[PDB]
């Protein structure tokens, strides 16, 4: 449906609203899109490794 | 990872300390308590967040593209527009999760040897007036107040002031 | 009197994958990868598309009779066209160049 | 490496070695001989193990492709579809290539460190009952029997209870 | 990098030694002046040379490739010709970028454990005959002429020879 929203990438599944390089969701876009790729998850790691004691 | 301090010769970290990701805790008879190492987290802050920005920004603008129709005599053309999109995408879902897994790596080693250089900035400043002991720590030999810590955590540790006291308590 | 040195540690149970080790329980961690989206057809820096409806670009552009709604629309960001759109050449016939012309219209 | 253990501190390795790629050489008045130490190899392999099996695993099969025809009026289309194979083509090979000679490079890294962070672990467990000499050997100040070899291995030797012995050896 | 000698322990380079990368600063009575290590800095050369080449030397030359023109009504393949050329560039520049930063990252790593090795193997030799001060120097406890600092460079240094003279210099 099309609705009073705006977005910079828009899919045929529903428009995208986000600043990451790569996306899941879609392989066909229209507009500013991250990359699209087959990855479940793309994760990196900024802090410490999470060993208490 | 390969310099062997995170739950190596630290036991593991610390759930109060709140202020930074390195850091130390100590002990004396003024009272007691954890403190972030600001210089040694924000270095390591910086290069971590250069890191991360560099992945992300390098990366281009996924620019308008969609796909194409073909009529029932071009499947030729078809199959083609599909081997360049299917080779693209495999192409840069093998460098994402791979670049990802490599850097990852890298990141844990960058934090284990950050520590572990604190544990030996340290020992060079305290030599024989301290012994080292399991989890990271080092015992003192002379009685060390807070000011002793604060001189010690700064790297302006006065060394043979301290040499009588622990060369009598050292037995 | 003790000085020891360490590092932080938290409640966090972000997770991340490595070369050596599978599932590293991390204290902080960047999300690289966008997975959701709104449902929704949006307007593209405040420009709506082109719904054509139950229209398909041939029904649009040359006027079929159902058609009528998409006379006025004048000017669009995208073009919305359904899967299976129902009005097309009503007078049956084959449409020359026809993927070309979507081509060069979608540009439009 | 840059951690400086294999060809470096340690001369050499060992041919008599047979069950792990760490380990320990010892000689005392009972006997002697080789005997590997499997945490620290066994860790060594899973990461490895994993290492590769990462870069096999994140690649798709090669799905069914094959060239197409073309007629003599389509001679531009046909140097699109082998531009594409190319590059593809180029991509893959360029990749492939680097990638392995980056890993093999790390992987002698994580070896070097391997055997290296094993050497402090002694190190750190004799302290003054022994002395560093070359090619990675501890020259005891004690008599060590079996039971000591299999403490200092495991981590577990009582440091204070071979120093009267050791000040005496030491002279 | 990762080690903690450039700018680290040394702090910083000397722009009167002009006959390598790695090396060494002496005094004594006979003199002073700096010298290079050549095996070091050799060996550090012929890595990074190979580093370079091989980053270089693994990419296949660009063969002959222009664009194609198309007619009014060949659109479709027009554009299908420029995703082609849009994505192979962006997968080159992308990994062109990332690899050297990767790679230049790697170097300074690289030089950052030899000259730290250097260090080590130094103190190795000398033992208790000198001691460490800042700057990554050692500061010797007994007379050392132009015959021992050739010895102490070259990994020859005989140490008993200078313990009693040590031992009685170091109080
Ligand atoms: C950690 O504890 C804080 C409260 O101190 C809470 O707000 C936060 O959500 C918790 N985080 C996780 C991952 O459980
Ligand atoms: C890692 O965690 C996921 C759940 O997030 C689980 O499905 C997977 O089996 C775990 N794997 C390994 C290989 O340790
Ligand atoms: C489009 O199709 C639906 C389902 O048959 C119908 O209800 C609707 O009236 C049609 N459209 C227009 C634009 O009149």
């Amino acid at each position: 449906p099309m609705d009073e929203c705006d977005a910079k990438c828009q899919t045929p599944q529903g428009a995208i609203n986000s600043s990451l390089p790569f996306q899941n969701v879609h392989p066909v876009t229209i507009g500013e899109c991250p990359k699209y790729v087959r990855s479940a998850k793309l994760r990196m790691v900024t802090g410490l490794r999470n060993i208490p004691s | 990872g390969l310099f062997g301090a995170i739950a190596g010769f630290i036991e593991g970290g610390w759930t109060g300390m709140v202020d930074g990701w390195y850091g130390y805790h100590h002990q004396n008879e003024q009272g007691s308590g954890y403190a972030a190492d600001q210089k040694s987290t924000q270095n390591a802050i910086n290069g971590i967040t250069n890191k991360v920005n560099s992945v992300i920004e390098k990366m281009n603008t996924q620019f308008t593209a969609v796909g194409k129709e073909f009529n029932k005599l071009e499947r030729r053309m078809e199959n083609l527009n599909k081997k360049v999109d299917d080779g693209f995408l495999d192409i840069w879902t093998y460098n994402a999760e791979l670049l990802v897994l490599l850097e990852n790596e890298r990141t844990l080693d960058f934090h284990d040897s950050n520590v572990k250089n604190l544990y030996e900035k340290v020992k060079s400043q305290l030599k024989n007036n301290a012994k080292e002991i399991g989890n990271g720590c080092f015992e003192f030999y002379h009685k060390c107040n807070n000011e002793c810590m604060e001189s010690v955590k700064n790297g302006t540790y006065d060394y043979p002031k301290y040499s009588e006291e622990s060369k009598l308590n050292r037995e | 009197d003790t000085i020891c040195i360490g590092y932080h540690a938290n409640n966090s149970t972000d997770t991340v994958d490595t070369v050596l080790e599978k599932n590293v329980t991390v204290t902080h961690s960047v999300n690289l990868l966008e997975d959701s989206h709104n449902g929704k057809l949006c307007l593209l820096k405040g420009i709506a598309p082109l719904q054509l409806g139950n229209c398909s670009v041939a029904g649009w552009i040359l006027g079929n009779p159902e058609c009528e709604l998409l006379i006025s629309k004048e000017s669009w960001s995208y073009i919305v066209e359904t899967p299976n759109p129902e009005n097309g050449t009503c007078y049956p016939g084959y449409f020359a160049d026809y993927e070309e012309l979507r081509e060069q219209l979608s540009s439009v």
